């Protein structure tokens, strides 16, 4: 049961972070030397 | 000692899970996904406590502290427990590809498969009502977690929560079966549980509290091996959620439990008593596998159904207590395993598809045409053609099911199977002689399902020629009991 | 006529690998 | 042994369902599968010992022609 | 005849012994016939580990009188 | 800039988040130049010199869909007239020696012969065989199974079915020189060693 | 036999590490390989002696512990030659396949799915368990090599219904198969031999091996999967279907029926009279309502093979020798109008009967074999098939000669519809349009007819090679049956 | 000891030399992949004066006398041998794929005329320039082959695959075509307007492909484009 | 070949224990995209076969079995694609530029024959060449293409952007110019001067353009 509680703590975690940190506050990873300017659409 | 598989395991997957959330929230690593790093280590967790767990033979039972306590280990839960580690090597490595390109930085769907693996192994050597429930609780709660994972497809949510529906009503039940059986014997450990259910004779002796636990449990049990009148939503529950935790809360779960089954039923309760409803439903399980299998067009589906149906030829296995029944039984569990972690391999190497019927499955035998042959000889497998393994699996079952004189059950398995096998000649013969079927085309498969697919197709195809290894293991399980 | 740390790191536990493993298989 | 053989199919056959062309150095690991064999049929062996063993047990045990 | 077709029809000889084969494969299949019909009859055997354990530590707790006198 | 870069030239150039992949079992010549969104599938074929350009929208050749010697393959920037212009040669096709393509969507197992000359919208339906320099103006669908040429793509004949079986045996069987010819190369290079023994000569 | 027993898997496989674009090396060694075999079977019969009820070379390993359940490899009598004409024939699809370029129909993918000698292990397979995988396993190669280089003359498929209810058959078998294995414990054939079942429950038995058997023999009821899957079947796919796939199910009866249940044969002769007879008669009328010349010779192959099931009833020595015998000539029969066929197809490219004609003039040598081999299938007496057919005629000899006056009308009007048949294709200066293309014979088509016409004759005028070798295995057979 | 493990690049040499040891079966392998390709200028005895901002692709071999302006390119595989004959091109004349646009020695009278190609010149894929002189604002057809003498005119778009024989100077908006030397018809304003939009597109697109002449860091750098 | 398959096997495990048995410490040269196409003249169990005075572009490939004799050159961009059958060209030909000789490789629909090239041959750009038996001091123009069988007789001046049809021998002298093949005039001696002549032309283009060298301080300049 104490591995039970471990899996309900990460599992809490995995459902109910609602990408609301690192899940995806990382960035929206938007780089420059890959982008094309839009110079051409 | 005794508990170095577990012992290991569980540190290995806290040194994941720790090693894993430092660096995803890391601002100096540029918060990267740590799927596929904390996984690989995630693996090997298994092939070292795999290696840990197969060294110590002798070891595992080592203590007495444990026997009449917690947990008993013997050569079948060894086994059986090699097998499940084997099994989740699989089942990791069928998901790299899933964990790269599908976008997955949730690295804690492998610490969570590490957790499960380590409520299976507990599954297998559980040995007492308590640690019974607690192992299976473990397992399925990892498994509503990783099967609730994708949040950004509502498919995969609502699938995950009839799976966290069906498992916890099914527990609730298996629970209030151990209730009765406790209450009605003041004993939950199956060493205890065994004196006092020896000549217990339900359908002749008067005991109401006894029986209806044992039933209570055996219908917990076949809602969670899915078995026919309770499957209740596997086919949705298999379709719905993605692909890898599919492949890893079907064929894994089913081993486990099967274990525990065997374990409960065999040496808790014997008797002729409660297998009548295990007949019942291989009876209405080959019946529904053949025939909705038949009547279904989504690839996960029909592999939901086809493994309802083989779960069924798994139980006439058990429907007769005879030692070749019980390893005709593990036969089974081995040949549906390895035969179910191979289709789940090939579903997994089809990624750049959406939920997609066999028509879409179609061009295969054009485009990767090695891929085509693959798929055709695990449906092969599955129908149970002659030259393969599948054949050895329901051939070995039907003949202890006529050893034990069931020989109604022989009848409804051979007619199933025979229906099987049409069905899957049929669809062998649209996928590779006609139907071409609008050509979707295909991203190149890793190399991590490449062996594992490469090597499950030889075994299937190569296992007549020597099955001396797996006849002798299961023999030697079933003595063990 | 130098590399960086954490890799030669890994080198020499490969090394340790395979020079271990040897003697395993051989013993 | 036959598990010689048999490895480097399982190596070619993994090469052929990724697409890649049947070449390089893992069929020289196939020798790995060679050792693989050669410990199935020692697990062969060793495990027909085993069930001999219980197996005797199983006849001592029911009653023993009692 | 040329040369060696006398000795060339030594590739077989009677051997009888085949028989005895068949005749010791029927003492195999005669146990075999006793797959099925065992299964568990042992009580005695080491499945009884529970009191193995209680003798050992029923006198630290979990007692009614020995605590008292 | 210099002139006469060591490096000869990448054959595979992307720009911008677009990275013309090559499926593998597609033997890639290597005087060819990929660029910008071109998905070159299984099986396919991508021979000598064939420039494989990109814009707006993306080329991509299909399962077996081979582009024969000298071969352009560009696309126009949106071509929203009546359909979205990104060139789908798809499975199947012999785009043929030296022709040239531009945001046409030609369809399952064509033959664009020789020196063939495309444009846009051209969708050259399924089954259908051009003939030597057969050029098309923007808009012309050759339909199914129907012979074709002509400067302006001017109809010539349909096709018995047996021709019609016959594509995809060609089809395949430019697929077996494409083996023949993936054999030749491994997957990276010996060039390096070449341009160390230069570097260490300076 | 025990190193000499593997050579077709062995090439195989070691040739599977050859994909090799350049035909010529994978046709040639998968060609060797099948030769040498084909030696190694010849050389096994040299070995034999026609004096023993033990099997010839018998060989074994264990295959699971308990009752041992193993590969027990026996070639006496029947067996000795049918793996020869098995090995005979598959040389035979693999030089059927000199074609130059073989592109699509990928050569060493059709030489490694020919070259798996399952057939010589199912012959040679002495316990009923593993040689029930056998026939059953070895449908896996016939579906691929039947389709896959097959000609497409449907969307290809069997009849679903006739498949299912095929398979069921054959699982049926199965069921009676184990129940014979748990009865008594008896792994093998020779033990299954020795022990004495239940004659309530031999009948019951007898039947569900004939379920499978009569559907790989075809009986009346069950046998239209022979017309469509050889009209589909590829040149190569038809020498080794009426060459092998059909003694399948008379020696299946053979061995595991006759001698295994003597009571229930003894009760179920009238049962397999009436039913050879009249599939005989309906095989002979009906060629006259098929146009199809594959199923002409496909049905005259049910004839011939209901045939050896009326003679393979006997306790007569001479009867189960006429049986097998007309199971070795029918292996060279069919099979040689098979090659017949599927020269006349490919030589004109065309799957219309009517459209052959003007032969005398295209392929005259095409005419004298094709006669060659036509009045073998009507067994003109002095063919193998004469003897085979008259032994099994007079196997009616401790019997009082009423399924004898049906195999007349059976043999009468197959001998007449082959003679009106063989006209038909010859008949007539009946000018094709095939535009002056005349198609002469190959010398390595003449080469792949050379031995069928070499058996035929060699037994025609001597079957005393093969009737020796034979004798003391059916005889012993013979007196288990009494 | 990591750096002395050179030891296995030597190691590799002799494998790999093994191709000699294994060339044998028949005489194969006379390739190498060498280093050599005096392309991307091969100056004859002419020196072209490209500009710094004129993108030619490193497989165009723009041998000898040649000279390109300022946001003209010079696209994948095109040669441009001016050895014996005089070349130019304008800013923003776009010479697209394969193009040939070598000049002449003579072809049966005289004709030196030294290919001079104006401004905007979109001109298209797999083009042969032979001989003729190409006025500004134009638009050559992708396939086209300009022959000895033809004076393209200003805005006049020559058709796809459009072979135009000697001296068959079009007029300024006539588009021609049409494997003989003849005129197809005067499109229209908006023809104009998209010669124009394309060229200078063209030019900016070239502009962007300034990844082709990225160095071995940059591209590694590029390879990132995984992470993205 | 088998034994040329077994060739490829060594190296591949040659390359790959340099590539990250040595190239582990610190070096990504490996990595470079460097082109392939440097292997000028392609090889196979056939290989191609060029003379001494005969220039070959470094720009073009010449792939397949050839047989370059003295005085014919490959220019800038051309691909002698000829696996099937010998690309046979004799002595003295002119490629010219961005031309094509196949002998390319079909499902046998028509034998492809291989394409024997004659002598003085100045081919001109973008022709197309495909199984072409074109006899000697031949001109083909710019643009131009060619189909199978294909036999150019003795000075027979294929024009520009001519498709010339398949198994049509030309005459000797006869000038098609043409999508159909269509002859348009008996050629003049002028044209037989210039093309006689444009042969030794090239002959002495082709031995100059001098490649044969390096440009180490381009090397040095795209190095950063
Ligand atoms: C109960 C049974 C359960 C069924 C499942 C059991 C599998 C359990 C665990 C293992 C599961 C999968 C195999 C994983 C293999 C593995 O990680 O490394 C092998 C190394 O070796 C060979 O590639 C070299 C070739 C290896 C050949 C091995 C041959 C074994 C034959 C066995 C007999 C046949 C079967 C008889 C039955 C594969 O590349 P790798 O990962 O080193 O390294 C790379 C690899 O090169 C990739 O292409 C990618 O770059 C990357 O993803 C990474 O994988
Ligand atoms: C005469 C002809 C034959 C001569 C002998 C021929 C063969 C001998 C056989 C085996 C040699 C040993 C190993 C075989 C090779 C194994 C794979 C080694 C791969 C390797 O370099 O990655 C090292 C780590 O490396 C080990 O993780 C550890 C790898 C340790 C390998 C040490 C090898 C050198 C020391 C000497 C051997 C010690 C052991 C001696 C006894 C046993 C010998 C087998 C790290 O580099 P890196 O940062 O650039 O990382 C690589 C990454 O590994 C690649 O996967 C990527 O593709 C690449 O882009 C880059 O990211
Ligand atoms: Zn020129």
């Amino acid at each position: 049961p104490s591995l039970i509680l471990l899996v309900a703590m990460i599992g809490a975690i995995v459902l109910t972070m609602h990408r609301t940190t690192k899940v995806k506050r990382q960035d929206v990873f938007r780089r420059n030397a890959i982008d094309f300017r839009r110079t051409i659409m | 000692l005794a508990v170095f598989p577990e012992i290991f395991i569980i540190n290995a997957t806290f040194i994941l899970l720790i090693h894993g959330v430092v660096f995803s929230t890391s601002k100096k690593y540029d918060y990267p996904p740590l799927a596929s790093n904390v996984g690989w280590l995630g693996l090997l967790s298994v092939l070292i406590t795999l290696l840990l767990l197969a060294a110590g033979a002798p070891l595992l039972t080592i203590a007495h502290l444990f026997w009449n306590n917690l947990f008993r280990r013997d050569n079948f839960t060894y086994f059986c427990q090699i097998f499940l580690l084997l099994s989740t090597a699989g089942t990791i490595s069928m998901c790299f590809d899933f964990f790269d390109q599908e976008r997955f930085d949730a690295f804690e769907f492998i610490v969570l498969i590490l957790l499960s693996t380590c409520g299976m192994l507990f599954m297998i050597s559980a040995y007492d009502l308590i640690a019974m429930y607690l192992a299976i609780e473990l397992q399925s709660l990892c498994f509503y977690v990783i099967a609730a994972s994708k949040r950004k497809s509502e498919f995969s949510t609502e699938a995950g929560l009839k799976y966290l529906i069906l498992g916890a009503f099914s527990s609730g039940i298996l629970l209030f079966g151990c209730s009765m059986i406790y209450g009605s014997t003041g004993a939950t450990h199956f060493d205890q549980l065994a004196k006092i259910l020896t000549g217990y004779e339900i359908t002749g002796a008067r005991s109401s509290g006894i029986f209806m636990g044992i039933l209570f449990i055996a219908v917990g049990f076949l809602f969670k091996i899915t078995a026919v009148p309770f499957h209740m939503w596997a086919p949705d529950i298999y379709e719905g959620s993605p692909t890898p935790v599919t492949a890893f809360l079907s064929i894994a779960p089913k081993i486990s439990i099967f274990a525990n089954i065997l374990r409960v039923f065999i040496y808790g309760s014997y008797g002729a008593t409660l297998q009548q409803i295990f007949f019942f439903c291989s009876i209405a399980s080959m019946i529904l596998g053949a025939l909705a299998a038949m009547a279904q067009t989504k690839v996960k589906r029909l592999l939901a159904y086809s493994s309802i149906g083989h779960v069924g030829y798994i139980c006439i296995g058990f429907s007769c207590g005879t030692i070749e029944g019980i390893q005709s039984l593990l036969i089974g569990i081995f040949i549906y395993a390895l035969m179910t972690m191979d289709a789940f391999a090939i579903v997994l190497a089809l990624r750049q598809t959406r939920v997609k019927y066999i028509a879409d499955l179609g061009a295969l035998a054009k485009t990767n045409p090695i891929l085509a042959i693959t798929f055709s000889i695990t449906m092969f497998s599955y129908a149970g053609i002659p030259p393969l393994a599948g054949f050895c699996s329901k051939f070995y079952l039907f003949f202890a099911a006529l050893g034990c004189g069931a020989y109604f059950l022989a009848l409804v398995g051979v007619v199933t199977s025979v229906i099987g096998c049409f069905y899957y000649i049929r669809l062998v013969k649209r996928m590779f002689f006609d139907t071409p079927r609008t050509w979707i085309l295909y991203e190149p498969m890793d190399r991590n399902k490449s062996l594992l697919l490469a090597m499950t197709s030889f075994f299937i195809t190569l296992f007549l020629l020597y099955p001396s290894p797996l006849f002798s293991v299961t023999h030697q399980m079933a003595l063990s009991l | 006529v130098s590399e960086d740390k954490n890799r030669n790191y890994a080198v020499v536990a490969g090394v340790v690998a395979i020079v271990g493993s040897i003697g395993w298989y051989l013993k | 042994m036959v598990g010689a053989l048999l490895g480097l199919g399982t190596q070619m056959y993994s090469n052929a369902l990724r697409k890649l062309p049947y070449m390089r150095h893992p069929w020289e690991h196939v020798v790995g599968m060679g050792l693989g064999a050669v410990f199935a049929n020692q697990l062969v062996k060793w495990d027909v010992k085993l069930k001999e063993d219980l197996d005797v047990m199983l006849a001592k045990a029911r009653a023993a022609n009692e | 005849i040329m040369e060696f077709a006398e000795n060339l029809v030594l590739r077989l000889m009677e051997n009888p012994e085949e028989r005895d084969r068949k005749a010791r494969e029927h003492i195999y299949e005669m146990h075999e016939r006793c797959k099925k019909i065992k299964e568990m009859w042992a009580l005695p055997i080491r499945p009884y580990g529970f009191w193995t354990f209680e003798r050992h530590n029923a006198q630290l707790r979990w007692d009614p009188q020995i605590s008292q006198v | 800039r210099v002139k006469w870069d060591y490096r000869g030239q990448r054959q595979i150039i992307p720009l911008g988040q677009w990275l013309p992949k090559v499926a593998v079992d597609a033997y890639v010549a290597p005087n060819v130049v990929l660029a910008g969104q071109v998905t070159v599938w299984d099986g396919s074929s991508v021979w000598n010199g064939a420039v494989l350009r990109g814009d707006l929208n993306k080329i991509t050749v299909g399962f077996c869909s081979n582009v024969q010697e000298r071969c352009v393959v560009h696309a126009a920037w949106s071509s929203p007239t009546g359909l979205p212009a990104a060139t789908i040669i798809d499975r199947y096709v012999t785009v043929g020696a030296y022709s040239l393509l531009r945001s046409c969507t030609i369809e399952p197992e064509c033959i664009i012969g020789q020196h063939s000359i495309l444009m846009e919208g051209s969708l050259v339906e399924t089954r259908s065989i051009l003939e030597a320099g057969s050029v098309v103006p923007p808009g012309r669908r050759i339909p199914s199974g129907e012979l074709w040429g002509g400067n302006p793509a001017r109809f010539i004949r349909t096709l018995t079915n047996e021709e019609t079986l016959e594509i995809p045996k060609l089809a395949v069987a430019i697929n077996h020189l494409s083996g023949d010819y993936f054999s030749e190369f491994l997957p990276y290079s010996t060039v390096y060693l070449e341009v160390e023994k230069f570097k260490k000569s300076l | 036999l025990s190193g000499l027993i593997l050579c077709p898997v062995l090439g195989s496989i070691i040739l599977l590490f050859i994909p090799n674009s350049r035909i010529r090396l994978i046709r040639l060694i998968g060609l060797c390989a099948s030769l040498i075999t084909f030696l190694y079977s010849l050389v096994l019969w040299i070995q034999f002696d026609s004096s023993t009820a033990k099997f010839q070379f018998v060989e074994s390993l264990r295959w699971l512990p308990y009752e041992n359940i193993n590969f027990y490899l026996g070639i006496d009598g029947i067996s000795l030659f049918f793996v020869i004409l098995t090995t005979f024939l598959i040389p035979i699809c693999i030089l059927v396949g000199w074609s130059g370029m073989r592109s699509y129909g990928k050569e060493y993918i059709i030489a490694f799915l020919i070259c798996e000698f399952l057939m010589i292990a199912v012959f040679c397979m002495l316990d009923l368990l593993l040689f029930y995988v056998f026939p059953e396993s070895v449908l896996i190669p016939m579906f691929i090599i039947i389709g896959v280089w097959g000609s497409r003359q449907r969307k290809i498929k069997a009849a679903y219904q006739f498949f299912l209810y095929t398979l069921l058959g054959s699982l049926f078998m199965l069921l009676a198969i184990l129940l014979i294995l748990f009865q008594t414990g008896t792994t093998d054939l020779q033990i299954l031999l020795t022990t004495e079942f239940s004659e309530r429950r031999q009948i019951f038995l007898w039947i569900a091996f004939f379920a499978s058997f009569a559907v790989k023999v075809p009986m009346v009821p069950v046998h239209i999967w022979l017309p469509e899957a050889h009209v589909e079947a590829p040149t190569a796919g038809s020498v080794i279907l009426a060459g092998i796939l059909l003694k399948f199910g008379t020696y299946g009866f053979l061995r595991f029926s006759i001698p295994m249940f003597p009571e229930a044969t003894l009760c179920f002769t009238p049962f397999i009279y009436t039913l050879s007879a009249i599939a005989i008669i309906y095989t002979s009328l009906t060629t006259l309502r098929q146009i199809d010349l594959k199923k002409i010779i496909a049905y005259s192959s049910v004839a011939h093979m209901n045939l050896v099931t009326i003679g393979m009833f006997s306790p007569n020595i001479q009867g189960i020798g006429g049986s097998i015998l007309l199971m070795l000539s029918h292996g060279l029969v069919s099979s040689a109008l098979f090659l017949c066929v599927g020269v006349l197809y490919d030589r004109h490219k065309t799957r219309l009967v009517r459209y052959y004609g003007g032969l005398v003039s295209t392929m005259p040598n095409f005419s004298t074999i094709f006669f060659s081999f036509t009045l073998a299938n009507m067994s003109l007496p002095g063919t193998s098939s004469f003897i085979g057919e008259f032994l099994i005629l007079v196997g009616a000899f401790q019997r009082n000669s009423l399924v004898a006056t049906l195999a007349a009308l059976g043999m009468i009007l197959g001998a007449a519809y082959s003679l009106w048949l063989y006209n038909r294709v010859v008949s007539g200066n009946l000018k094709p349009d095939f535009l002056h293309k005349f198609s002469d014979l190959n010398g390595r088509e003449v080469f792949i007819f050379i031995p069928f016409l070499v058996g035929l004759v060699w037994m025609g005028v001597y079957p005393k090679v093969f009737l020796d070798c034979m004798h003391t295995s059916v005889s012993n057979l013979v007196q288990h049956g009494k | 000891r990591a750096f002395y493990s050179v030891g296995f690049w030597i190691r590799e040499t002799g494998q790999a030399l093994d191709r000699l040891g294994c060339r044998l079966q028949g005489k194969n392998y006379f390739r190498e992949q060498l280093s050599r390709h005096r392309t991307l200028m091969n100056v004859f005895d002419k020196a072209p004066i490209v500009d710094k901002e004129a993108f030619v692709a490193p497989s165009a071999s723009v041998i000898g006398d040649v000279h390109i302006g300022r946001g003209s390119s010079i696209w994948y595989g095109c040669v441009l041998r001016g050895d014996v004959n005089t070349v130019s091109v304008g800013s923003g004349t776009n010479i697209q794929d394969n193009s040939l646009v070598h000049v002449a020695k003579s072809n049966l009278s005289g004709k030196v005329h030294p290919t001079i190609i104006g401004d905007n010149v979109t001109i298209g894929h797999s083009a042969v320039l032979h001989g003729c002189t190409v006025e500004d604002e134009t638009f050559i057809g992708m396939g086209a082959t300009l022959l000895d003498g033809v004076v393209v005119e200003k805005h006049g778009m020559v058709a796809a695959g459009a072979l135009v024989r000697q001296n068959t100077r079009i007029p300024s908006g006539e588009v021609w075509g049409g494997n003989p030397a003849r005129f197809l018809r005067k499109l229209t304003d908006e023809e104009i307007a998209f010669i124009s939009q394309s060229a200078t597109n063209y030019s900016n697109l070239a502009q962007a492909h300034a990844a082709e002449n990225a160095k071995p860091l940059n591209v590694i750098e590029f390879e990132k484009v995984l992470r993205k």
